[PDB]
């Protein structure tokens, strides 16, 4: 049960980090008028 | 010619179009609407339901209505000159003649309006799809306000023209017919919710794929044979978002015609069914299983219990002519409550 | 410009004409603040005017007076409203100030200059000027910190605040030793919002409240100074949209979140929102019913700790999933409740059965009766009770009004956030007015399949 | 210019409705019970109509 | 130096990743919001399917009376559901790792909580994703607002109402019959039919369907003859064409003669804005209604509002609907209540 | 038909409005 | 048209008093006695039959006002002023501080006139809503 | 609860943070 918690925590932290740092990578520049 | 002159005059381009169809539509529409106002303002339902029903008595817009005739009247057309009221307008209102008045005049009114759609369509030179689409609502009115009571005991169990009254008709059909469990009604719900979905999503899509045809932020002013929005961009967007998108404007507009109209028709099938008490009330398998096995429970059985409650308690107040007497010991209920 | 031709916006979207007009915009803000303070004063005087001495606040439809009473004005031990004059004072002050802010608003809106960048340089700004914006932000942050310290000062030195957990029933108390321990405060911050946890809504003592405001005061002041004397880093400059509408959208998201949080505070918390003033919570009322009939039936000779209900669970007393002794029935869901009228009967392993058998006080029974009979349930036309109840009691708990209204507000404010954030992006990139017929992006893309 | 005849007829109709209620003529016309006419001294129950073809004689009682 | 910082970062690995994520060339767009959406919706979907088919009965009301919701336990499509978590748990977070075993988890209704949370997250992310693709394709960004209405509804019945009532056991069951149950109980305890916001919702969906059928019938009626007889008229339109496929003037004229001249729209942009606006506002209001009734600000109560001179109650339709409400109230969860007032 | 329709709707509307107001003051 | 005392005292009541009595009942009693069941104890309600079977029988105005002054158990064997709102305990029940003898008699008038006009509805419960 | 959770969370977060830091550079 603890290992499952570790797994899920790893996944959540992973995708959350990708989300946050992803949207910080100059997202307004990602448009067809650039 | 005489008829030709009549036609010429009736089909003149006025602020409000008339036509032959107008000959049928306007009187009946006027009388139905007016009867609703007249009833909801002055007429009571004390001698039919034992209920206050008008503004004069203290009802608000939500609780006021033109209630159904007394159960004893049966399926009487209840003419003002009928053998029940015998010309007496007061006794006519006390019996519930205003309900049959509103219902019949409303029906012929609907006929007249559909005929109006056909007539204007033919005069202008368009395809009569508006009228068909309107065959929808007609099916609802005919099945619910005419067929259902005609199948039942009397007009008494038809919906009363009013907000809270309609609410009563609803909870009645739930408690007595388990109307939510009926697949035809489910198709109806699919039709309506699907219709609203299509309306919203089409509106939003067109509004958000607009072409820049102006300099103002007010894109409304910037509006021809050229499309005002990008069909290709829309297609791309919904294809990458939802997996599937429209590609044919004609098919799109037909589709958002078809979904809601079909919904209405299906639910109408259902209602006819209920007119004969031919219900989708139970799942015999689960009833037998539950009868033999006191540990077996689904949301279906829970709702069956709910229906039983509804029926008892409201049965005593909703059908006063039956003289139902339920001692407080026979009323089904759970612990504490 | 005040026309469609001169601005591009219509009379509805009329307010967008003020985006680049510093003067008239400032006028709009000041006038609006004037409206806020106006309402505060007028409504406070209304509540003071309609108030009746020997009735609880929550029976009289008061939402402003409970705040002042919570702060400790005109309150006797137990939550008795004796002096209703300081309320009148605050109301009057707010009203008159509303006259001042109103005058300033009308002036800067109609009389004064449209652009504050010409005649002035300190009150003028370009939306695209990051430094100026962070400066203003810093100033207002420092102001907020000062306000937090105003609450802290009021509670530490000037009379104190109404403590419902006070040893002797609810009474005004000067917070001698506030909580400055980061472990505790920030323990609130990093805690789950779910049952039994409650995040920051689960604060149950004024020490932690006031200490928290000390921390938030220091944080706001230090942050204000930080933003006044610095410029945004590269990553923030790359990540954000720098325009008025964007800032508006940010503040909108923030205020939506805050709206939801406030609704939850009003609905679950009974420390910052004393039940003596705001009325009981749903949880508190349900527990109060269970308590009430536990007492009634125990007085009728039933051993409640052994009383088996229809289900097989305890009729009056059972266990929570983690072992604690709790009240039975549906209120098993509300076993996380903490109320000053019940905690006397609380032990290490939950409710103390011995104290339940022997030490239940009359005032506790009165509390339970009052609260279960003033549960936050009622109709839109203020008919008290469950939906099936008849017309007799004119009552809707202040908690319901506050929570529902602020959910409404927070919700629509979130909608506004989506709207303005989206339009901010589209206006920044340059296609908020439609697709360029000569530069349609899709046409320059390879088809999907 | 067209506000004269309307200033003579619209208030007239308004007052006419008012009088239609205040004089109690509405009650007599639509057979609507007055606040004191729901229950008499003889009947304490709801006066439902039971006879379809004899509703007049029944309503008279 | 203006608003957007127009700049790039030179074929870096992280930049390549950001490029692929934000690629408009993917068959299905996978933005950052999709980086949140895809895993959430996948977990939610898997657990939902598996549970709907094979999950053991769940003690929904915490009274040790498990309700069967899966197909392999005697349910069909109509009666099957994912039963809401136990009332003994309330609003407590109940992940699998907080249970002693998967069996316990299944008994207390963990699947429901998992599915609901993941679904709400993934659907919010779906909304954000709609915005995102709109931005990437140079569109106007307000489709996600339109979609914000349904998200609000889902959030209302799956999260807010459990919060106001203090238990996820009051959340709407993931199933047909369960949904009906939710509706009936809700009517009993909030009189939602007499709530003006629900009326607004009904106006939104009835009106939405009306305007859908109306717009559809009008445009279908005024289609320009581009096709042969007995052939599908849809073939008379080609994807990407610039020429309009129907006579807008003829439609506006028809509508103008149907009611009156000034009742009709001339601006198609205005018309479609209205089409988008009516149902979205309706649904917005109904969602708010569900949440605010989640804090027990119930529908209008006119029970025994009309009294006679002597002081006796004269019933109205509201009293009858109150009778039905009473039926549902007294009959629902027969073994759950020990005390006369239902406050939770 | 303009007169007939406009008055057909407006005349009873005013009549009824007066009536209902009068009802606002009817005591028990 | 109610009972003034146990000696058969009968006095008629005009609608002025019925109005004041209804208002004060709804203001001071009419939770619980929202409708004169008793939410905090449904075993002892304000229905006529229950009132008559009390000791002393609260079937009359004087007995009711006496109860509002000093309330007892259903058998009259013990005082319950520390639990039930009363003049004797208006110090802990502040809502009772603004009630005069006329007020008590008006409230009692209301309570006693209700079962004559509403019959089974008074003290009947949700059954008769 | 246990140190392992914080270890893993901070580990993944620091990894992606460094990736981003390189990108920002
Ligand atoms: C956008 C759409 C997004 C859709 C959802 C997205 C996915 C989210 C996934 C996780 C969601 C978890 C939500 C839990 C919220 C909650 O249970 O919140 C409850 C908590 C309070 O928790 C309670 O806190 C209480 C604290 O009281 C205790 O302490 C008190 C101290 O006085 C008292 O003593 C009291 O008696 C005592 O019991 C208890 O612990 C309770 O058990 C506990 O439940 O509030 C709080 O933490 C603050 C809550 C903040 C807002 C919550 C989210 C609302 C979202 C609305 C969106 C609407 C618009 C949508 C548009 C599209
Ligand atoms: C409380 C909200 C609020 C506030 C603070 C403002 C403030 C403002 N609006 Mg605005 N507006 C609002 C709501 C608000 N509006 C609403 C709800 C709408 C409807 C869509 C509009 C539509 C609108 C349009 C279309 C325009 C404005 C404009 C303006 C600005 C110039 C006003 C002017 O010249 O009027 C002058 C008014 C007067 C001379 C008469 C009023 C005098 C005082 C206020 C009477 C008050 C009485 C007194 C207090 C006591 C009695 C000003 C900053 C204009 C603008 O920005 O142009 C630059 C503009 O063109 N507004
Ligand atoms: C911090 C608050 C805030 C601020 C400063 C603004 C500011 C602005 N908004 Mg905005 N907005 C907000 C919150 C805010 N919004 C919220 C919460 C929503 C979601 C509902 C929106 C949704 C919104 C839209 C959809 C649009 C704007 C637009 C605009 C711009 C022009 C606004 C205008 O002329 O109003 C004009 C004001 C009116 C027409 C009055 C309408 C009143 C509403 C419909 C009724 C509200 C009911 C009310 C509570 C009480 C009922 C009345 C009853 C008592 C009789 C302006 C920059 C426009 C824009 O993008 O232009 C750039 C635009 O199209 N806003
Ligand atoms: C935070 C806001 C808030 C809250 C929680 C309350 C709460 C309360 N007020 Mg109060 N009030 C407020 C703001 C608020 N008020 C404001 C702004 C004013 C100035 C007009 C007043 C003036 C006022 C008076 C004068 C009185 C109260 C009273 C009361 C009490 C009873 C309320 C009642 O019957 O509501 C009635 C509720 C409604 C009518 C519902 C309103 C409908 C909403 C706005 C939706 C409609 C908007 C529409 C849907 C928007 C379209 C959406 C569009 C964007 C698409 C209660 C404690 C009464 C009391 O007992 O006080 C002693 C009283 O006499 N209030
Ligand atoms: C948000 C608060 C706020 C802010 C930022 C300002 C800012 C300003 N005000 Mg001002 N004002 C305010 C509130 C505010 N006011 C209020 C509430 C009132 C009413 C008492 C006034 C009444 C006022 C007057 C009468 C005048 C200003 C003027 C000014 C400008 C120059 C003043 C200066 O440098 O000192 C400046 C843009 C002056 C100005 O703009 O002259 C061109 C000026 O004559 N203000
Ligand atoms: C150093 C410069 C400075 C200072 C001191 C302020 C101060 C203020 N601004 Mg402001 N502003 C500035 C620069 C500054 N601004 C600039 C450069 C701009 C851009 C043009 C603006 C634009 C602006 C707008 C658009 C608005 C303000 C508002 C406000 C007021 C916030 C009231 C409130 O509720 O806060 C929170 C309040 C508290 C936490 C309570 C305590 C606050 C302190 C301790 C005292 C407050 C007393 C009173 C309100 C004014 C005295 C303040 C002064 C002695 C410092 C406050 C008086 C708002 C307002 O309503 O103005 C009246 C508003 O709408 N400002
Ligand atoms: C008044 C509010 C306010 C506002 C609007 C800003 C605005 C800003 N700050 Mg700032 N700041 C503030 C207060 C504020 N600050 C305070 C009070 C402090 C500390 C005293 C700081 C310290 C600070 C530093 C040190 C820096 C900024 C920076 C910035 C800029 C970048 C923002 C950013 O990327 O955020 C995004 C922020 C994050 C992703 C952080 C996440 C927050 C963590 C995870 C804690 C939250 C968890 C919490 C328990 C759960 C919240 C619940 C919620 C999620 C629902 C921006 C202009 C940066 C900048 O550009 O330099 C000037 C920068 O380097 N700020
Ligand atoms: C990560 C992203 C996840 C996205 C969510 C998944 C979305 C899945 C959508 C599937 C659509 C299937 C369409 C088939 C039919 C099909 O392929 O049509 C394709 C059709 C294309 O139309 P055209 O304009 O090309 O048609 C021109 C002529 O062929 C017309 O005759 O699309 C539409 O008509 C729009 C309506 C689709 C909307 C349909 C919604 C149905 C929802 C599913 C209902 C049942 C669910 C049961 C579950 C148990
Ligand atoms: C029955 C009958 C008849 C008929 C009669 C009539 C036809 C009547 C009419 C009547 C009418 C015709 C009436 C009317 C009425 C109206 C009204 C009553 C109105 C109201 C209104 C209101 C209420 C308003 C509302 C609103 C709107 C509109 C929107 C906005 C908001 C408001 C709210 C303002 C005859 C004799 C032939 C024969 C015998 C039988
Ligand atoms: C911009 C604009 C606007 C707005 C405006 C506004 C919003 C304004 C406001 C204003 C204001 C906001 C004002 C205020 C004022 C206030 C005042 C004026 C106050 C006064 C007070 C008093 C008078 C008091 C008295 C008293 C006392 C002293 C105490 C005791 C009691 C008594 C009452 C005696 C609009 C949209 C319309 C449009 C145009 C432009
Ligand atoms: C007074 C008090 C207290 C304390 C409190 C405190 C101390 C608080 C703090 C708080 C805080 C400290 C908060 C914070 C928050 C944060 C946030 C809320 C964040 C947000 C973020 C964002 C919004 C971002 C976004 C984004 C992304 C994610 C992507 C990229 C882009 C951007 C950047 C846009 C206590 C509890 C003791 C008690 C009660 C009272
Ligand atoms: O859990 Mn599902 O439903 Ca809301 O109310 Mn209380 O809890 Mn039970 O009863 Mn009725
Ligand atoms: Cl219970
Ligand atoms: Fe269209």
């Amino acid at each position: 049960m603890f290992t499952l918690k570790i797994f899920v925590y790893s996944c959540v932290a992973f995708f959350c980090s990708l989300f946050i740092f992803g949207f910080l990578s100059n997202d307004p520049s990602r448009n067809p008028n650039r | 010619g005489w008829f030709d002159l009549l036609d010429d005059w009736l089909k003149r381009d006025r602020f409000v179009f008339i036509g032959w169809s107008g000959i049928l539509l306007f009187p009946c529409a006027y009388l139905a609407l007016g009867a609703w106002f007249t009833g909801t303002t002055f007429v009571s339902s004390w001698y039919t339901h034992g209920l206050a029903s008008s503004y004069l008595e203290g009802c608000n817009f939500l609780t006021a209505a033109v209630s159904s005739p007394a159960n004893s009247m049966g399926h009487s057309l209840l003419f003002l000159w009928g053998p029940e009221a015998q010309g007496d307008f007061t006794r006519w209102c006390q019996i519930g003649g205003l309900w049959t008045f509103t219902a019949l005049h409303g029906s012929f009114g609907l006929i007249g309006f559909c005929l109006r759609q056909f007539e204007i369509a033919r005069l202008v030179g368009l395809r009569p799809y508006n009228a068909i689409a309107f065959s929808g609502p007609i099916a609802v009115f005919v099945s619910v306000f005419l067929l259902y009571p005609l199948g039942q005991a009397s007009w008494f169990f038809a919906p009363s023209f009013g907000v809270a009254a309609i609410f009563r008709f609803l909870l009645f059909l739930q408690g007595f017919h388990n109307w939510t469990l009926n697949p035809f009604h489910m198709m109806g719900v699919a039709g309506i919710l699907g219709g609203a979905l299509l309306c919203a999503i089409h509106g939003a899509t067109v509004e958000n794929t607009l072409f820049e045809d102006g300099e103002a932020s007010d894109t409304f002013r910037a509006f021809q044979s050229e499309e005002t929005y990008s069909m290709v961009t829309a297609n791309r967007f919904w294809s990458q978002i939802f997996g599937v998108a429209f590609a044919n404007k004609r098919w799109l507009h037909f589709f958002l015609l078809f979904v809601p109209v079909t919904g209405l028709w299906v639910s109408s099938i259902g209602i006819v069914g209920l007119a004969l008490n031919l219900r989708a009330y139970d799942f015999v398998s689960q009833e037998i299983r539950a009868a033999e096995d006191p540990e077996f429970e689904t949301f279906y059985t829970k709702n069956i219990l709910l229906n039983e409650g509804i029926r008892a308690w409201m049965a005593a107040q909703d059908q006063p002519h039956e003289n139902f007497v339920f001692p407080e010991e026979v009323l089904p209920r759970g612990n504490a409550l | 410009g005040r026309s469609i031709e001169s601005t591009g916006f219509a009379w509805w979207s009329g307010n967008a004409r003020l985006i680049n007009l510093s003067g008239k915009l400032l006028g709009a803000h000041v006038a609006h603040a004037g409206l806020i303070v106006f309402w505060t004063g007028a409504m406070t005087l209304f509540e003071t005017s309609h108030f009746i001495p020997e009735k609880p606040l929550y029976e009289q439809g008061m939402i402003l007076l409970p705040h002042l009473a919570t702060l400790g004005w005109g309150v006797a031990p137990g939550g008795e409203i004796v002096n209703t004059y300081p309320y009148f004072a605050t109301g009057v002050i707010h009203l008159v100030s509303s006259a001042v802010l109103g005058f300033g608003g009308i002036y800067h809106s109609i009389v004064g200059p449209d652009v504050l960048e010409d005649s002035f340089s300190f009150f003028g700004y370009d939306w695209r000027d990051k430094n100026k914006m962070t400066t203003i932000l810093g100033i207002h942050l420092i102001l907020l910190g000062i306000g937090a310290f105003l609450l802290v000062i009021k509670a530490l030195f000037i009379g104190g605040i109404y403590d419902t957990w006070a040893p002797g029933g609810g009474d005004i108390r000067f917070i001698t030793n506030p909580t400055l321990n980061p472990a505790i405060i920030f323990s609130y911050l990093l805690k789950s919002p779910f049952g039994g946890e409650g995040w920051i809504v689960g604060v149950n003592n004024m020490e932690d409240v006031i200490g928290g405001h000390i921390w938030i005061g220091v944080t706001c002041v230090i942050g204000g100074i930080w933003h006044i004397l610095t410029r945004p880093f590269s990553w923030a400059r790359r990540a954000f949209v720098w325009s008025g509408e964007a800032y508006l959208s940010y503040s909108l998201g923030a205020l939506a979140l805050m709206g939801q949080t406030a609704a939850e505070y009003a609905w679950y918390n009974n420390t910052v929102y004393p039940s003596e003033f705001y009325g009981p919570t749903a949880a508190e009322a349900s527990q109060a019913q269970a308590f009430t009939f536990l007492v009634r039936d125990q007085r009728l000779g039933a051993n409640i700790a052994s009383t088996q209900g229809p289900t097989g669970l305890g009729k009056y007393l059972m266990r929570s999933p983690t072992g604690e002794v709790i009240l039975g029935g549906e209120t098993m869901r509300f076993w996380d409740l903490r109320a000053p009228w019940l905690e006397p009967l609380r032990s290490s392993n939950g409710l103390d059965l011995n104290k339940i058998k022997n030490d239940i006080q009359p005032w506790q029974e009165r509390r339970a009766a009052e609260y279960m009979t003033h549960a936050p349930l009622g109709s839109l036309n203020s008919v008290g009770g469950v939906a099936t109840e008849i017309n007799s009691v004119n009552y809707v708990s202040p908690r319901s009004w506050l929570t529902t209204s602020h959910f409404f507000l927070g919700f629509f404010i979130f909608i506004g956030h989506l709207w303005h954030a989206g339009r901010a992006r589209a206006a920044a990139a340059g296609f908020e007015k439609g697709i360029n017929r000569e530069n349609e992006p899709v046409l320059s893309m390879r088809p999907l399949d | 210019r067209y506000w004269v005849i309307h200033s003579i007829t619209i208030p007239s109709l308004f007052i006419a409705g008012w009088l239609f209620v205040s004089t109690g003529l509405a009650y007599d016309v639509f057979g609507t019970p007055r606040p004191n006419e729901y229950f008499s001294e003889n009947r304490q129950q709801v006066p439902l109509i039971n006879d379809r073809f004899n509703a007049r004689e029944e309503l008279d009682d | 130096m203006t608003v957007t910082l127009e700049r790039r970062e030179s074929t870096s690995l992280w930049e390549r990743f950001c490029s692929w994520i934000t690629s408009t060339e993917n068959r299905l767009y996978i933005g950052w919001f999709g980086v949140l959406m895809i895993p959430c919706l996948l977990t939610a979907t898997t657990v939902f399917i598996i549970a709907f088919i094979a999950a053991p009965p769940v003690d929904i009301d915490g009274i040790r009376e498990p309700v069967s919701g899966s197909l392999l336990y005697g349910n069909n499509i109509i009666t099957g559901a994912v039963v809401p978590t136990s009332n003994a748990i309330g609003l407590h977070l109940y992940p699998i790792w907080e249970a002693a075993s998967l069996d316990e988890w299944l008994y207390n209704g963990g699947p429901y909580q998992l599915v609901v949370l993941h679904f709400l997250l993934g659907v919010a992310a779906y909304m954000g994703r709609e915005w995102e693709l709109s931005y990437r394709l140079g569109m106007r960004p307000w489709i996600c607002v339109a979609f914000s209405a349904p998200v609000a509804a889902a959030t209302a019945v799956f999260l807010i109402y459990p919060i106001g009532q203090g238990s996820f056991s009051d959340g709407m069951p993931l199933g047909i019959s369960g949904t009906f149950n939710f509706m009936l109980v809700f009517q009993a305890e909030h009189n939602i039919l007499m709530h003006p916001f629900h009326m607004a919702g009904v106006a939104g969906v009835f009106g939405g369907a009306l305007f859908s059928a109306m717009h559809g019938s009008l445009v279908t009626s005024s289609l320009i003859r581009e096709t042969t007889e007995n052939e599908s008229p849809n073939y008379g339109y080609k994807l990407g064409q610039e020429e309009e496929t129907y006579n807008i003037v003829a439609a506006h004229g028809y509508f103008g003669r149907l009611i009156f001249q000034y009742a009709s729209f001339n601006n198609s942009r205005a018309l479609h804005f209205f089409l988008g606006l009516w149902p979205v506002v309706g649904i917005w209001l109904t969602s708010i209604g569900i949440s605010t009734m989640a804090f027990n600000l119930n529908g209008l109560n006119f029970n025994q509002s009309i009294v006679d001179s002597q002081g006796r109650v004269i019933n109205t339709w509201a009293d009858i609907i109150n009778r039905a409400n009473l039926g549902i109230e007294v009959m629902h969860e027969r073994n759950a209540h020990n005390f006369p007032l239902d406050l939770a | 038909f303009r007169w007939l329709a406009i008055h057909g709707l407006a005349i009873p509307t005013v009549f009824f409005f007066g009536a209902i107001t009068a009802m606002q003051f009817i005591q028990r | 048209e109610v009972a003034k005392d146990t000696n058969g005292g009968i006095l008629n009541i005009a609608p002025e008093q019925l109005k004041r009595g209804k208002r004060l009942f709804n203001s001071h009693c009419s939770s619980c006695h929202v409708g004169g069941i008793t939410k905090t104890n449904p075993n002892i309600g304000l229905d006529l039959e229950s009132l008559s079977l009390a000791t002393p029988p609260r079937n009359n105005l004087d007995a009711l006002v006496d109860y509002m002054k000093n309330p007892t158990t259903y058998d009259g064997s013990e005082s319950i002023a520390q639990i039930h709102p009363s003049i004797a305990s208006s110090d802990i029940f502040p809502k009772m501080r603004d009630l005069s003898e006329d007020d008590l008699y008006a409230i009692a008038a209301h309570i006693l006139t209700q079962p004559q006009i509403q019959a089974e509805k008074w003290g009947g419960g949700k059954i008769y809503y | 609860l246990l140190a392992a959770a914080l270890a893993l969370v901070a580990v993944v977060f620091a990894v992606v943070l460094a990736l981003f830091a390189a990108w920002a550079a």
